[PDB]
């Protein structure tokens, strides 16, 4: 359907143009309109642009901050941001198609803006393994680095199996985190994995195994 | 401009009782021939999908348990029956004569399925001092509900400075909610203690669940 | 249904027949002038539901109307057939309470709730059959299924939509079948035959080219087709009226048996005529219930108004002061639940208050007499209410005790009952129990 | 550009059209409302819609605001099917594009320019309450509206001090005898125009019109002043619209203004135009939404203080009516001017038997009373007593218009 | 408030019975006893039963009215048996008059 992208870090008063893919229908027979959701669960809604262009809206934040523009071949309107600042750290998405029809429909999965001045970093991953073994937590230590978004994932993306994944508290503004799965004591005191401490906004995949301190 | 209040904002339920969702508006929103809102739903793992126009008009195939209704300023919904598929993130938007305010937004809780979940705990490895960090992992799912009371305790001291929290959504599979949690020190208190261990309390557990471990 | 096509007919007049719909805006004269009809709209079971009084000897009602041009038209209908009765048993229809349809498409548990206290064995309504679907599962939650409520509904029963439905044995009509289109054409031909035949005493325009004047002759047709009888088609004796009206006096009678339409019998002219094969009921019977079960809870509003009323506020455990007469025997009390008003506005108290004075043991003593149960309540205005005008609606309107009563709201009234016309009129009166000036 | 649409079927004045237009002074302009056609000796309302279809063919269009110099409903209820079908919203400021008698649509968006016929009633009661006269009959015809207009009437007199106690109402959906029947000093009355002169025939049979009785009818029936039929009797007073300084540079002005107020509210609060059409049927898949489309803006706008509010009757709440009186040469002539529930004073002429008068203050046969300012200014079996306006002694010291009411022995 | 509205001769009072009408019949009493009201017009009973009960308070014509009290039901209540003739058995042994002693 909609797929909204061109996000990543970018820096207080830095620039970004976020990119919404239309995925499946004509473009130009409706209305468009932009929203952020912040992490604090706030609707940052972002602009209005119409099917030519005409009718171009921006709020009153938005008004002498953030672009917006047509790529009316490609269908892929685009939002140019600027003058950011730290309360645009949000995921963003898009809002379409009701056919006149002054609502909007059509929301997507988005993309992830931080906004802050830290320098980005690859983590520091070590791995949480016991060793009886009666009680076993496969874990790792993800530490002093920067950007969320985090997506740590466990068997290079074959094992869900509940994975809990952290929020931040900033020390030094190098955020740390944790991650952790149990799989039971029965088949692994020895069966060694992998795990996938991927952050994309540091752009970063590292690869760090699970091996035990003790028997 | 109109506002929208909603509540109850942690809403927890039973299954097969007829659920109601309030909102309460400032101002009324509504004529004699139709009204300008917009109701709808996703999983906060979800894009958002629309579900109810206008005051209760149904999209495409949502399960028609929801029954929403309310004109002027008061809105609810009719969730009956309930399904456990129901924890959802949500709200309406407000759109008369000012498509801008969203609601307050209330979230899904189900009581059904009360529980003491498994505990594992395990202090750091010896290559996870290379980072300077310390974390005593925690992990916990089957409980309800979510938010619950994490302690920790070094040797009968009280650590509650540099607890890291995770709570997740509760399991579809299950309606129980999952935590994991860490235990942040440096690397110079780990190698003086032996004994970490976390403590949590639930609705089955009167006592808190401790699990010790020795380093 | 082909709405323009039919308006364009009325600037040129054109006597205009219809064949299908049996949609109530189509009856109205100012605009719809020459358009007959085959089919009367669903307004003629109202009618058939006037002709179901004295079938069994029913005599009780409580109907809910569709906020619609269609249940209003209807509803006046049987409102002019419930004027009769001018002799020279008076068991006729006397409940008669009307509540309303068209918002119940979310919740009718309000209307239902009050349909379920008074005395109700009765028929109501038809409806859209999504909001009856929605009904037959609300009243069967609230159990009005059961086995003395008498249920009967109409013609959009008869759609698909409304099978999550009606507990078994439930009467339904056939008024007029007539889908046959050869008898659908060749009746109307033989009506306009018959109006030709008398259209032959002796020119409308061009259709729409400049000339906009209305063709006199249409107008002046339609009373020739004002006497075009046509006593043998293929549906019988063909009959009209003003406004469409084919006046089949004629019906069809079934009930539901496993969701199958059952006949009961039929209708001809002036005879119901039952073919009784099998008698069923919504809780299974075979009799045929009527009237309901008088109850026995009286709930008396009053105003404070010594000596006949001494309302007194209660002790601390809600109970009256143990007061004594001159003789030492104790004043009956009755904790009386008051409204709001331990002072001007809205108080935050509600509280049962006491009750002496005459009325109180009068009362009492007519508890004791008539032998039945008891309520209490005191009226919130605190007047005895006048025919006040409604704002912007032109309606004058009771208050008082007579805004709680006339409204339903309310059981018998002992009162300090000043006697007018008017009271009179809307308030049936016993004999002056105490005579005043 | 907004394309929007007007023609007057019979003018020949597009000077004024280009003063209506007078594009300079418009500082605050939304996308451009471009306006052009021409007119039509065509009464053909099925030409009509395909002028519709061509107009979409032209695929400016979006709304029109036209009229005819005709008094024809027929095309209000063509408009009521059409128009008030598909999307159009349609204001009309001339005869029949302004008088609306048979409906309107509940999922409607034009609009016809007048006074609610229960807002002339009212002007008549303020009027007759001027001149302390009281109707004693009531003769009607059918027409869309009564039944509520004599309840409204009827319930208006219940509220009131001094009313109208009469003989109740004569429905005409024996003429002579009926008209026969009812008998009153002054006759409250209602008829079709067309009718009227057969009514008027059957009056003058009667008698009725040379009682020395004055006739009042409403504005909807009293069409045109340049043609009044010779049955029609004299001294007929009624109230209607302005018809003296209300023309085509105001009127198109008008509803250029209105239509550009509701679009930059439209597209402006909400930023968003609608699309204009292209078919007269095929363009349904997107007109379907009865939705955001159908206008808020609508009902409340005004400019340069002159106000358009409109309730769901298809009239306006702020009118501006003058009463007009038909003299004896079959000439209507203006005497009084109605602003909102108030009147003027400059042509009171209320009209032997007729004697003056004179009498002195003197207890208790004589007015011990004011004149109550609201609820009927005499107010009950107290004849209006005038008095002359002692003013300074340079200007004229007017007789009468300062009153009380004389009770006594 | 209904009988002096249908009289037209009783329109001239009905003004100033405007002016100074009350909510209940505790203002009219308290009043008089203030002297701002000079006259009431109520039911004969219960000015008798105040002014016996209450001093400085006398009623000075007779009935205006001529009126009677019953009992209030909806249209065709089948309890409209037998009340007026419990009204009769009460008329019977005096039981009103027992009331009336107390």
């Amino acid at each position: 359907k909609l797929q909204e992208s061109g996000g990543g870090s970018v820096k207080l008063g830095g620039s970004l143009k976020l990119s919404c893919v239309v995925s499946g229908f004509t473009f130009s027979t409706y209305y468009m309109s932009w929203v952020r959701q912040t992490p604090e669960k706030r609707l940052e809604l972002v602009a209005v642009i119409n099917s030519n262009g005409g009718n171009t809206y921006y709020p009153d934040n938005v008004k002498g901050r953030f672009t917006i523009s047509r790529d009316n071949a490609e269908n892929t309107l685009y939002l140019q941001m600027s003058s950011l600042k730290s309360e645009d750290t949000a995921l963003y998405y898009c809002a379409r198609r009701d056919y006149d029809g002054f609502a909007m429909d059509y929301w997507g999965q988005g993309t992830s803006v931080t906004v802050s001045s830290a320098k980005t970093t690859p983590p520091s991953v070590y791995p949480l393994a016991p060793g009886t073994n009666s009680m076993v937590t496969l874990g790792c230590l993800v530490k002093g680095y920067f950007p969320e978004p985090v997506t740590v994932t466990w068997n290079s993306g074959s094992l869900s199996s509940g994975v809990h994944t952290f929020p931040a508290v900033l020390q030094s503004d190098l955020y740390t985190l944790s991650s952790s799965v149990t799989v039971p004591s029965s088949t692994w005191p020895s069966e060694t994995v992998t795990c996938n401490v991927a952050h994309p906004a540091s752009s970063t995949k590292v690869d760090k195994k699970i091996v035990p301190r003790d028997c | 401009d109109i506002q929208l209040t909603q509540s109850p904002a942690s809403l927890a339920v039973s299954l097969g009782q007829r659920a109601t969702i309030s909102c309460r508006a400032s101002q009324s929103v509504s004529t004699s021939r139709y009204s300008y809102m917009h109701w709808y739903q996703h999983k906060p793992g979800q894009p958002p999908k629309l579900l109810i126009k206008y005051a209760s008009n149904l999209e495409s195939g949502v399960p028609a348990r929801f029954s929403g209704s309310g004109s002027g300023t008061d809105f609810t919904l009719n969730i009956h029956p309930v399904e456990e598929e129901d924890t959802a993130t949500y709200y309406c938007q407000h759109s008369w004569e000012n498509p801008y305010t969203f609601g307050g937004g209330t979230k899904l809780e189900i009581k059904r399925a009360d529980a003491a979940p498994t505990v594992s705990i395990f202090p750091p490895s010896s290559e996870q001092l290379t980072s300077g960090g310390a974390s005593v992992v925690c992990f916990l799912n089957n409980f309800y509900p979510k938010d619950i009371n994490v302690k920790w305790k070094i040797d009968g001291s009280e650590r509650q400075n540099g607890v890291l929290n995770s709570w997740t959504d509760q399991d579809s599979k299950d309606s129980t909610y999952s935590m994991s949690s860490t235990l942040t020190l440096t690397k110079d208190e780990y190698e003086r203690h032996n004994s970490y261990t976390c403590e949590a309390t639930h609705k089955t557990s009167t006592s808190p669940i401790v699990k010790s471990f020795n380093r | 249904t082909p709405t323009p096509v039919s308006y364009t007919a009325g600037f040129y007049r054109i006597p205009v027949l219809g064949l299908t719909t049996r949609m109530s805006i189509y009856s109205d004269k100012s605009i719809h002038l020459s358009f007959l009809r085959t089919v009367p709209p669903y307004s003629h079971q109202s009618s058939v539901w006037f002709e179901m009084m004295r079938v069994y000897n029913w005599n009780h009602i409580i109907l809910l109307v569709s906020d619609d041009h269609e249940g209003r038209a209807a509803q006046k209908r049987l409102e002019t057939l419930l004027e009769e009765r001018e002799s020279k048993n008076k068991r006729g229809p006397k409940a008669e309470k009307v509540l309303q349809f068209d918002p119940g498409t979310k919740n009718v548990t309000a209307l239902l709730m009050e349909a379920r206290e008074l005395e109700a064995r009765v028929i109501i309504l038809s409806a859209s059959e999504d909001d009856a679907a929605t009904v037959y599962r609300a009243a069967a939650m609230l159990d009005m299924t059961g086995s003395g409520y008498v249920w009967l509904v109409g013609e959009r029963e008869i759609s698909g939509n409304a099978l999550r439905y009606a507990p078994d044995g439930i009467i339904g009509l056939q008024l007029i079948n007539g889908k046959n289109e050869s008898a659908h054409i060749s009746d109307a031909v033989g009506v306009v035959a018959q109006a030709v035949h008398e259209l032959l005493e002796k020119d409308p325009p061009r259709g729409c080219v400049g000339n906009t004047n209305i063709w006199k002759t249409g107008p002046l047709f339609k009373r020739v087709l004002m006497s075009s009888k046509y006593a043998d088609g293929v549906t019988g004796r063909v009959e009209f009226n003003e406004d469409g009206d084919r006046k089949f006096a004629q019906y069809s009678i079934m009930n539901l048996q496993n969701r199958k339409l059952v006949q009961v019998g039929i209708y001809n002219g002036t005879h119901v005529i039952p073919n009784d094969r099998k008698i069923i009921w919504p809780g299974g019977e075979t009799e045929k219930p009527r009237g309901y079960q008088m109850s026995t809870r009286l709930k008396i509003v009053t105003i404070h108004q010594e000596p006949f009323v001494y309302v007194k506020p209660t002790m601390s455990d809600g109970t009256c002061k143990e007061e004594f007469t001159v003789n030492g025997d104790p004043v009956k009390k009755v904790i009386c639940t008051g409204p709001n008003d331990t002072s001007p506005g809205s108080p935050r108290h509600t509280v049962p208050q006491c009750c002496y004075g005459f009325c109180i043991d009068l009362l009492i003593k007519l508890a004791r007499t008539m032998q039945f149960t008891y309520e209490v309540h005191l009226v919130a205005d605190g007047k005895f209410g006048t025919q006040e005008r409604v704002q912007n609606s032109n309606k004058k309107e009771w208050n008082g005790m007579m805004g709680e009563l006339l409204s339903g709201q309310a059981d018998m009234i002992v009162a300090p009952l000043t006697i007018n016309n008017e009271r009179a009129q809307y308030i049936e009166f016993s004999k002056p129990f105490k005579y005043q000036g | 550009s907004i394309g929007i649409a007007v023609i007057l079927v019979g003018t020949s004045d597009e000077v004024a059209i280009k003063d209506a237009h007078e594009k300079d002074d418009f500082h605050h302009l939304s996308v451009v409302p471009r306006v052009e056609l021409v007119a039509m000796n065509e009464t053909d309302p099925k030409s009509i819609i395909t002028r519709i279809c061509d107009l979409m063919s032209d695929r400016k269009i979006q709304g029109v605001v036209f009229a005819d110099d005709t008094d024809q409903e027929a095309i209000a209820q063509i408009l009521d099917f059409i128009s008030a079908q598909t999307l159009t919203p349609i204001l009309g400021i001339h005869g029949g594009s302004s008088m609306i008698m048979a409906d309107k649509d509940e999922s409607s968006m034009f609009f016809q320019f007048g006074p609610s016929i229960e807002q002339q009633a009212s002007v008549m009661l303020n009027i007759m309450e001027e001149y302390d006269w009281y109707i004693f009959s009531i003769v009607t015809t059918y027409f869309p509206g009564y039944q509520d207009f004599v309840n409204k009437i009827r319930s208006t007199i219940e509220n009131s001090f001094v009313g109208w106690e009469l003989e109740e109402v004569l429905l005409l959906d024996k003429i002579q005898n009926q008209l026969k029947k009812l008998q009153s000093p002054i006759i409250l009355l209602y008829c079709t125009k067309e009718e009227a002169t057969y009514i008027f025939e059957v009056a003058n049979s009667v008698g009725l019109t040379g009682y020395g009785y004055t006739w009042i009818v409403p504005s909807l029936v009293a069409g045109d002043t340049d043609t009044v039929p010779s049955e029609f009797p004299t001294g007929l007073i009624s109230v209607s619209y302005d018809e003296w300084d209300y023309g085509l540079p105001a009127r198109v002005r008008d509803g250029i203004a209105i239509i550009t107020t509701a679009a930059s509210d439209m597209l402006s609060e909400h930023s968003f135009i609608p699309e204009p059409k292209s078919s007269c049927y095929n363009t349904h898949e997107k007109r379907i939404y009865q939705s955001n489309m159908l206008n808020r803006y609508l009902i409340n706008v005004t400019f340069e203080g002159r106000d358009l509010s409109f309730s769901e009757d298809g009239y306006q709440m702020h009118p501006k009516l003058v009463i007009i009186l038909l003299n004896k040469e079959r000439k209507w002539e203006r005497v009084g001017k109605w602003k909102d529930k108030s009147l003027q004073m400059k042509y009171y002429v209320w009209p032997d038997d007729h004697l003056s008068i004179v009498t002195l203050e003197e207890a208790p046969f004589v007015i011990v009373e004011s004149v109550d300012p609201l609820s009927g200014t005499c107010m009950r079996n107290t004849v209006p007593c005038q008095k002359r306006i002692i003013s300074e002694n340079k200007t004229d010291e007017e007789p009468g218009y300062i009153k009380k009411c004389c009770k006594g022995f | 408030d209904i009988y002096f509205r249908r009289q037209v001769e009783l329109s001239t009072m009905y003004r100033h019975m405007e002016k100074h009408n009350y909510e209940s019949a505790a203002e009219a009493i308290q009043a008089v006893r203030d002297n701002k009201l000079h006259a009431f017009i109520w039911d004969s009973a219960v000015l008798e039963f105040e002014a016996s009960q209450k001093c400085d308070l006398v009623t000075t014509g007779e009935l205006f009215f001529r009126s009677g009290f019953g009992i209030g039901m909806r249209k065709d209540s089948p309890w409209k048996q037998q009340v007026s003739l419990s009204i009769l058995k009460s008329h019977e042994n005096g039981f009103m008059e027992d009331l009336d002693k107390t």
